[PDB]
């Protein structure tokens, strides 16, 4: 799976 | 939440974050939004963290269950999870439409909200069988891209996170791997040329993910 | 859950376990219990795993919030979490009283249920300010101990887990560190002498925890 | 904190 923005 | 003070909702959202109670955190921030005032930068980030955690747990369960499915029990329980996921995405889209986007006070805030709109239509698209849902995601992302290119630097972490996510949309949802690659590559190169102006730690974290995805796709 | 088949509830509890949806897992097993038939060994373990996960998340949040507490907001939100924790413990105790304990078919099953009764009064005791709650925990544990010493081997993992927990009760809840130490030490020594009869992997895991606690207390 | 039986 590609990576999307993480939940900072 | 209508009988509780706005300041008290925001304080309790922060307590729920520390305690890892993300469903409660989301209910407190929805209460704060419905008071009708504009959100600060720390408040937008609380609202985003709460819903992303709730919808993140639901997506990882739907994928385990879809994989088992490949007796009516598996299909019934997968549809149950799917409808709750859809209810959470529809509640967020309702807040953004009523009236966070229309009342936003500047570019920085309007871009944050239009990025959120693209992200929650994209999560709906993952479980739909639909072309209309994909067209709604693409359009929210494109409006956010146009404003951000005119009003923010190439290193701003919301501009970067927006480009990362629109790239993942192109590759995983809309079957356009050429568009995903070109966007990711142009985004990384332009932020690189602007590092000397940082603020510097915030940007490099999302740049790394752009490079990771490029390696996978290419 | 009244309109769903017992076999379907049990299947969905297993799906919810794989998906890490512990609140749903608990609702499915409560539905299965209320059908009124006796539980098998795999079914007792599903019921235990579901509630222990739900009440485990609530206990770790209550402790974070109590620590912050040391404006009425912290006290209000801590009391909210505390009342939900109490509702979960009271639902479990109601299942055990109505009528899992009274209808159990043998010693192995009756001991499992009386251990559960002691564990859920103990979780109520942690947040009370009460002497009566501690007396109810002690009495459920003592009845389970008496049956297990007459009917099961010293290496049986439910007999061992029961002794570990009654030891923690003595040390953390009822201020009797001498009783906790002596119980833990007698329990470990008697299981050691019986290993040659294993079945062997199940027991050594709980023995290790007995030794860990002894090191801490001593 | 003392350790109690884990959730197998
Ligand atoms: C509208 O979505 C919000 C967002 O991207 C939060 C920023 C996370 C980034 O700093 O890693
Ligand atoms: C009534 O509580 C149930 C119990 O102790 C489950 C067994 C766990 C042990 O095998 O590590």
């Amino acid at each position: 799976r590609s990576t999307s923005t993480p939940n900072v | 939440m209508g009988s509780m003070e706005r300041a008290s909702l925001i304080q309790k959202a922060k307590l729920a974050e520390q305690a890892e109670r993300y469903e409660d955190m989301a209910a407190f921030m929805k209460g704060a939004v419905e008071k009708g005032e504009e959100l600060s930068c720390e408040e937008r980030n609380l609202l985003s963290v709460a819903y992303k955690n709730v919808v993140g747990g639901q997506r990882a369960a739907w994928r385990v269950l879809s994989s088992i499915e490949q007796g009516p029990e598996v299909r019934e329980y997968r549809e149950k999870v799917e409808t709750e996921l859809q209810g959470v995405c529809d509640t967020v889209l309702g807040l953004l439409d009523s009236h966070l986007i229309k009342e936003a006070g500047d570019a920085e805030s309007r871009v944050f909200y239009l990025k959120m709109k693209g992200d929650y239509y994209r999560y709906l698209a993952e479980v739909a069988t639909k072309k209309r849902i994909i067209d709604s995601a693409r359009s929210a992302y494109q409006e956010a891209m146009d404003i951000s290119k005119k009003e923010m630097p190439p290193t701003n972490p919301i501009r970067l996170g927006l480009a990362l996510n629109f790239s993942v949309f192109h590759y995983e949802i809309a079957n356009s791997p050429e568009e995903a690659i070109s966007l990711a590559k142009t985004t990384f190169d332009e932020a690189m040329a602007d590092l000397h102006t940082l603020s510097y730690k915030d940007s490099t974290l999302i740049m790394q993910l752009l490079r990771d995805n490029l390696t996978l796709w290419t």
